């Protein structure tokens, strides 16, 4: 948090550099990876605000949802085995006579 | 606080090269384990008879 | 004494640069530039 406050706004400051216009287009192998990316994370957010709808409307749906989650949890945490600390190949053999 | 640091960028990168300067004198003395001291103290007695 | 001597001398002079180059990290904050605090740096040898 104390970066976050003094260095980072201060790199913001000087280390970019300002150029947003309409006068630079730019073409590269590189460039068309990134602006497929761009477009899928956009498709991304819109299916991801449709769904936020769908289950706004639907409350049965998400009560559902919420309860299997909450009872696989439970079910797991009773089925999951215990142990201490994992056990190590420290490269020695101790024997008992 | 951060608009005091967006005019004194100097300022700022004292700021991050006394924290690291810090730490990697730190580092040249400081003991390495694997685990912290854990074992609990332990006094035996013996006696003969 | 004699088995401490040998570990108390060496360290010495490394602290000198240390405090050197934090004194003018100091100067650079202080003065908002990398330039200036050289001037101060400079005044060192006519105390000695
Ligand atoms: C995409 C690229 C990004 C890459 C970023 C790089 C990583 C940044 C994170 C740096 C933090 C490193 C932390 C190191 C912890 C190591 C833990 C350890 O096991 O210590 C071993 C050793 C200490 O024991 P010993 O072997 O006795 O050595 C001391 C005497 N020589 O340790 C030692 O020998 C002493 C170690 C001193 C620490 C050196 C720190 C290096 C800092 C590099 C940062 C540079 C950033 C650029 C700044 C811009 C400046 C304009």
């Amino acid at each position: 948090l104390i970066v976050a406050l003094t260095f980072t706004p201060a790199l913001c400051a000087t280390i970019l550099k300002q150029h947003d216009p309409n006068k630079e287009p730019s073409n590269n192998i590189f460039a068309r990876f990134f602006r497929s990316f761009n477009n899928g994370f956009d498709r991304m957010s819109h299916s991801y605000q449709n769904g936020v709808s769908r289950m706004l409307k639907g409350k049965i749906f998400s009560g559902v949802l919420y309860a299997v989650v909450v009872a696989l949890l439970v079910f797991l945490f009773q089925k999951l085995p215990s142990s201490f600390l994992p056990e190590e190949d420290q490269g020695v053999v101790m024997t008992l006579v | 606080m951060a608009q005091f640091f967006i005019h004194r960028p100097i300022f700022a990168w004292v700021i991050a090269l006394v924290i690291m300067l810090a730490g990697i004198l730190t580092l040249t003395k400081m003991p390495i384990a694997q685990y912290p001291t854990i074992a609990p103290p332990t006094v035996t007695i013996a006696a003969t008879y | 004494l004699s088995l401490e001597e040998r570990e108390s001398g060496a360290q010495a002079p490394f602290l000198y640069a240390l405090s050197l180059l934090i004194v003018f990290l100091c100067l650079a904050a202080l003065y908002e530039s990398w330039s200036i605090p050289f001037s101060v740096l400079l005044v060192v040898p006519l105390g000695v």
